[PDB]
């Protein structure tokens, strides 16, 4: 928590 | 111990900050490439057994409360901590895509004293960002609370770095290559010094403008390590 | 090639 | 591989310049201790076979006119150079006997372009010196190279903060480097010594001091290496 | 112990 | 300590 990719 | 504790559960968090568009109010040009970068980074700390969290497009306020958010996390279980800075910058600044932060300011909540859990822990800074406008013409009981610190720069004190708009950066198109080749090999810094040669050695810029062809640039390894760093 |  | 070649006729110079008296006028303290500096560090490159210079004293004009001097001599047949700075300093200042001098001043006679017989060889800087004056108050338990290749700076001390100099056994950072060189210099490559240097530091001193803002403070070196191959001295 |  | 030159 937490990822854009 | 002459190396540090590597097998605990998990190696750590990766957090990576991949800034490419920054406000109008900014002025500061599209930094085309870092998305090669960052998937080329995600790809390599995956391979290294890395918790990856990649960020996008963070002001300088978001890239504070991120810094601050994951200082506060419990790292017990975790071997060590990893970020990664992909910006505009300047000496000793990186920009969010609305201005300029501090590294100290993002690093502080990391300090011995104020992250209890990746005490005694190695933390790793990585990053391609400008440290100002100088070119490179080329040639031819206790521990303190600022040990444990890695700060692996793309170039040298003062100068610009470079990124290729199709390749993406110089810095970390040779970091990843070299962590791919060698991780299972090497040290960290005997990593990082194959990282020194390979862009001292195999890039040199081209450009239509005589003032920024034909450049070269170095990295910075800025070690504040107490042990050596193996990630097998 | 640009520079950051 | 990735070693630099370290088998020249001769390992190199190391310039050596202590600086334990200053000019009235400037303010600053007499440097006790660094004189045991100054010859631990002979005897220590004297056994790794370094060319060995000791300069005491020196003005602000005399440190420039003797790196001037140095970057102009022809260090073909050398295989590094070693220049070691003990003084009082700030960031990116070291200090004369008589006023500062920019550290980037210094270390630009050696640049890949301006010394050539030192292109592609090993660059390195030694620096007993303040950073600043934070404290650390520690917690428990063609072909061509860039011209700033080639350099490493193994500061005493971490960006911002004071260095620690003991007045009988000499500076806790310029003690750990002589006794890991002395102990590994011929089975480690050299940031490896470097980091135990840091180790030594960071665990086995603390300052004590009757004034309560001085006392029970920490130190980590600091590491800052644009070396492009792995150092060995042996 | 002094600083320097 | 000493003093070359």
């Amino acid at each position: 928590v937490d990822d854009d990719m | 111990d002459n190396s540090y504790k590597m097998d605990y559960p998990e190696m750590g968090l990766c957090i990576i900050i991949n800034n490419k568009n920054f406000h109008k109010s900014t002025g500061m040009t599209s930094r085309s490439g870092t998305d090669v970068d960052a998937a080329n980074l995600r790809e390599t700390f995956r391979n290294l057994k890395y918790e990856v969290r990649n960020k996008n497009d963070l002001t300088r306020e978001e890239i504070v409360e991120l810094m601050r958010d994951v200082s506060k996390e419990d790292h017990s279980k975790r071997s060590s901590f990893v970020c990664v800075l992909l910006s505009h910058g300047e000496e000793g600044i990186i920009f969010g895509t609305n201005g300029p932060v501090d590294l100290k300011k993002i690093t502080n909540f990391f300090r011995g004293d104020r992250c209890r859990s990746l005490t005694g822990k190695p933390k790793l800074f990585i990053i391609q960002a400008c440290r100002g406008t100088e070119l490179d013409c080329g040639i031819e009981h206790k521990i303190p609370v600022e040990a444990d610190f890695l700060f692996a720069y793309s170039t040298a004190p003062g100068y610009y770095s470079w990124r290729n708009s199709k390749d993406g950066s110089w810095f970390i198109q040779s970091l990843c290559a070299m962590l791919k080749q060698y991780a299972d090999k090497l040290e960290f810094m005997h990593i990082l010094t194959r990282v020194n040669r390979k862009v001292a050695t195999e890039f040199e810029s081209f450009s239509f403008d005589a003032t920024f062809h034909a450049k070269k640039q170095i990295p910075c390894i800025h070690s504040m390590l107490t042990k050596e760093l193996y990630f097998y | 090639d640009e520079v950051d």
